[PDB]
Parts: C-alpha cells; sequence; structure tokens
C-alpha cells in the first residue's frame, strides 16, 4: 500500500508492473492515474508502442493511398 | 476523394472544440496567471507589513502626523516593494508573449501566405496550406497537412543498368512487384514502364553497388520500326 | 541547453527556520511565500515541458534491426550499447564523464536512462526510415538511397552518390571517428552545459550564504 | 533556457526529422542529415554536412 521512488515516498496508490501514458506526473518516471472497483494507480511511464522496421539492402515500403488532416495548433 | 476528407476533416474540428476544454489550454492559461497577479496585487493592500494598521484613511484619523510617517512610512516601503515585484512579473511575461507574437507571425507569413517545406513547422506531415482564426488575445491556425497512409513491400534496387550502361531514375525510384521492374514516384506509388524518358545514363554496371540487369524500354525504336 | 535544475525553495523555514515568533511576523507580509513558490513552481513544470518538445517528438519508440549492413557506413559509435549495463551509446557515455538547508532539488521528470531512449528511437528512424517517420508511418528504404535522396535535395545528381559510395563510407566513418579524439582530448569542448550548472550552483551558494549577514 | 529549448526544438524538427535548406542552419556547408545524442540538461547534435 506504500510505494517508494526515486523522487520520495508514495501513499495511497497501488504500483503496477504494467505501463501507460503519464496522464500525472510524478518524478523519475513515475506516473500516477486513476483507473480499474477502481482506484489510483502509479506506474512507470510507458513512450509509446515500441515498434521495429523490416530494413534490408534492398527493400523499401511506398504508400500507395494517402489521407489529408486538419490540426489545430494555438498561440 | 480529396474534396470529402477535407470536408470530413474540418468537421470532426467542431466536435474536437464543442466539447473538450483542454484545447484552449494555453490561452485560458495566461488569462488565469494576470487574474492572479491582479488578486495578489490586490489582496497586498490588507497587508500591515508592521504599521498598526492597514487602512491609510484610518492611521491619519487616529493619529497626528509626526509619528505617522514613522507608520505610514512603513507601509510605503511595504507596498511601494509589492509593485515592482508586481511589474517585474509583468515584465518577465511580456518578454514570453512577444517571443509567442513573433512566432506567430511568422508561423503566420510561412504558414498562410506560402507553403514551408521545414517540417513539422505547419502541423505533422507534409504541409499543404494553412488557415487562421481569431481568438481571444490570440489566433488559431488550421494546418492542412497530407500524410501517407497505405503502404507495401517492395523489392527496390538503386540502379539498373541495360547495354552496360547504368541507367538511374530521374524522379523516383526503383522498385519490383517480384516479376516487372517499374519507375515510380517516390511518394505515391504509381508503376510507370522504365523508359529513357525517366531515366539517365551515367558509367557502367560494374561500379555502382547492387545494380539489377534488366531492360530500358525504348519509345523510338517502334516509332522507326514503321 | 535544455533544461535547468528543477530547484525549489521552502520560504517559511528559510526564512524564519523553527521560530513562531520569526514566523509571527512574516504573515505580516502577506503572500510573498505564496508567489515564490507559486514562482519557482512555475519554472520547474516548465523545465518539463522542455524536454518533453526537445525529445518527444516521435510516436513510437523504433529500434534498429539487428544487422548493420548500411551501405558501409559504420554508425557503432552513435547507436545504443546492449553489452554496457547503461542503455546508452559510446559517444554519450563521453558526455557524461564531460559534465561534473531548505532546498529541494524535484528530480526531472525523464531519465537519463529514458531519455537515450527517445535518441535511440529518432537515432533509429532516421537511420532506416529516411525523413518519412516524422511525417507519417516509417517506412523502410535502403541506406544508400536515402543518400542518393538526400543528395537531389542539395542540387547534386544521384550518380555521384553510388559512383563514390564506398569513398564516402571511408569519409564518414572517419569524420565520426574525429569527433570521439575531438571530445577526448578537448574537455572544455562542452563549455555552454557546463555553464548552465555552474550558474545554478552559483546563485544557490550565494542564497545560502546570505544568511550569514546581519 | 526555453529560447534555446525551442532554438533546440526546431533544429531537432527540421534538422533532424527532414533535412533543411537554410544554410548555415545545420552546419557550415549544404546540410545532408543530423543525429542527435543526450546530454545532460542539453541536446547534442552532429550535423553532417
Amino acid at each position: 500500500n506504500v510505494f517508494q521512488t526515486r523522487a520520495g515516498c508514495l501513499i495511497g496508490a497501488e504500483h503496477v508492473n504494467n505501463s501507460y501514458e503519464c496522464d500525472i506526473p510524478i518524478g523519475a518516471g513515475i506516473c500516477a492515474s486513476y483507473q480499474t472497483s477502481q482506484s489510483i494507480i502509479a506506474y512507470t511511464m510507458s513512450l509509446g508502442a515500441e515498434n521495429s522496421v523490416a530494413y534490408s539492402n534492398n527493400s523499401i515500403a511506398i504508400p500507395t493511398n494517402f489521407t489529408i488532416s486538419v490540426t489545430t495548433e494555438i498561440l | 476523394l480529396i474534396a470529402n476528407q477535407f470536408n470530413s476533416a474540418i468537421g470532426k474540428i467542431q466536435d474536437s472544440l464543442s466539447s473538450t476544454a483542454s484545447a484552449l489550454g494555453k490561452l485560458q492559461d495566461v488569462v488565469n496567471q494576470n487574474a492572479q497577479a491582479l488578486n495578489t496585487l490586490v489582496k497586498q493592500l490588507s497587508s500591515n507589513f508592521g504599521a498598526i494598521s492597514s487602512v491609510l484613511n484610518d492611521i491619519l484619523s487616529r493619529l497626528d502626523p509626526p509619528e505617522a510617517e514613522v507608520q505610514i512610512d512603513r507601509l510605503i516601503t511595504g507596498r511601494l516593494q509589492s509593485l515592482q515585484t508586481y511589474v517585474t512579473q509583468q515584465l518577465i511575461r511580456a518578454a514570453e508573449i512577444r517571443a509567442s507574437a513573433n512566432l506567430a507571425a511568422t508561423k503566420m507569413s510561412e504558414c498562410v501566405l506560402g507553403q514551408s517545406k521545414r517540417v513539422d513547422f505547419c502541423g505533422k506531415g507534409y504541409h499543404l496550406m494553412s488557415f487562421p482564426q481569431s481568438a481571444p488575445h490570440g489566433v488559431v491556425f488550421l494546418h492542412v497537412t497530407y500524410v501517407p497512409a497505405q503502404e507495401k513491400n517492395f523489392t527496390t534496387a538503386p540502379a539498373i543498368c541495360h547495354d552496360g550502361k547504368a541507367h538511374f531514375p530521374r524522379e523516383g525510384v526503383f522498385v519490383s512487384n517480384g516479376t516487372h521492374w517499374f519507375v515510380t514516384q517516390r511518394n505515391f506509388y504509381e508503376p510507370q514502364i522504365i523508359t529513357t524518358d525517366n531515366t539517365f545514363v551515367s558509367g557502367n554496371c560494374d561500379v555502382v553497388i547492387g545494380i539489377v540487369n534488366n531492360t530500358v524500354y525504348d519509345p523510338l525504336q517502334p516509332e522507326l520500326d514503321s | 541547453p535544455v533544461s535547468m535544475t528543477k530547484t525549489s525553495v521552502d520560504c517559511t523555514m528559510y526564512i524564519c527556520g523553527d521560530s513562531t515568533e520569526c514566523s509571527n511576523l512574516l504573515l505580516q507580509y502577506g503572500s510573498f511565500c505564496t508567489q515564490l513558490n507559486r514562482a519557482l513552481t512555475g519554472i520547474a513544470v516548465e523545465q518539463d515541458k522542455n524536454t518533453q518538445e526537445v525529445f518527444a517528438q516521435v510516436k513510437q519508440i523504433y529500434k534498429t534491426p539487428p544487422i548493420k549492413d548500411f551501405g558501409g557506413f559504420n554508425f557503432s559509435q552513435i547507436l545504443p550499447d546492449p553489452s554496457k549495463p547503461s542503455k546508452r551509446s559510446f559517444i554519450e557515455d563521453l558526455l557524461f564523464n564531460k559534465v561534473t538547508n531548505g532546498l529541494t532539488v524535484l528530480p526531472p521528470l525523464l531519465t537519463d536512462e529514458m531519455i537515450a531512449q527517445y535518441t535511440s528511437a529518432l537515432l533509429a528512424g532516421t537511420i532506416t526510415s529516411g525523413w518519412t517517420f516524422g511525417a507519417g508511418a516509417a517506412l523502410q528504404i535502403p541506406f544508400a538511397m536515402q543518400m542518393a535522396y538526400r543528395f537531389n535535395g542539395i542540387g547534386v545528381t544521384q550518380n555521384v552518390l553510388y559512383e563514390n559510395q564506398k569513398l564516402i563510407a571511408n569519409q564518414f566513418n572517419s569524420a565520426i571517428g574525429k569527433i570521439q579524439d575531438s571530445l577526448s582530448s578537448t574537455a572544455s569542448a562542452l563549455g555552454k552545459l557546463q555553464d548552465v550548472v555552474n550558474q545554478n550552483a552559483q546563485a544557490l551558494n550565494t542564497l545560502v550564504k546570505q544568511l550569514s549577514s546581519n
């Protein structure tokens, strides 16, 4: 019921072996969030899915259809 | 097809703005800060700073001047400090906004009145155009960006040679569906027959690494054949 | 330079350490504790929006394939080291070696362990997927070609690359090699970063030393 | 610092994720590509020109 960080001591949250995006930052890559019956979990920050490209000295990948998109940006 | 995507693209923005508040964090932020800046400035007026009261009219009403200056001076040096802290804060924050402003202006110039190639200076992906919109104390852009979607593996080769002479592409690369060989442009598969209009001779086979034997088509020979 | 040290200071115990009589008087001065603790905290969070923006710019952490047949180019210097306990690259290790109350120091949100992963990712996207992976889904493309592309970017026809491949490789591979030695001997080559840390400790010492004046 | 941060952020975007033509913005010479490397509190690029 008590977790220990390289950033400090945490009370009232559960360490989880899983990994997720950072909902609330803590420190040293530990982030806390509220989730499933439900409680507060804290865990190692995740950095997106690990992906590998199939490189090879004679292999290329070419798009064949395309998507327009519209993204906001505020200043 | 592009039309519907663009039309569909805009529509999702309305939803992306109608429901969630987090999108306008930045503008809604700077307004919040100044509120605290003001409130903290206003709240200071009630601090006594060590004098016997906080009301300047009271301290006068209760004392004749000669020791009032002992009291009032305590307020003056108190509040007078409180301003220049607030001012310096505003000055510091002032610079940040302008840094955003000049970035905005440039991000308006290079991204609206033109078309940039500075990747991720106009939203993720290749940039096509951009539309601005008004906003309280700020501006909101709408980058319209092209993004490749559906991809396919292909067996490529940097160069092909046909008569000893090596042939390279003019625009695009060489790909093969496994059986035939095609040259195609480099951002949208569109196989074209490999021909002397697409290529240009240089050197000979045995120097370039990884060249493949093949045959380049000639437009003229069939014409001459007639 | 990218980020300072997320410093913070307890106003109350720094001014009136463990004395209500002192702490009583400070209560007259209103909210100067409230601002400063807000002021510094404002700095602290920014010191992570900083790092989050320089590095966290690729969605998926890529990673190179096991082989290293990149047309002749030896990237062993800059790719991460699995043998080495730390998940870093060789040249990075030089950089780590080259850089040396009432006042807490909040540790940075990201760690050098994680930071190395992004710089592993970007160094994997560029090495393999050309420059596409910035725009969209990463596309593999033989590294020799990517140069041939990038030559067209500077107005030089593809043919000079392939006809000069091996010659370029040694030039490139050699070019990296000088970096190790250039950084190895010239310790002072990182004056910029070293200055940032020095400046901040400079202030803190000045901040502490002020207590000993009446 | 944030000024340097943004300047870094722009470089990592323009100078790494793609290839820029802003002369003398990616190391003296025509720019080819650029790899980044981590560093304490900071970033180091390798502009390949």
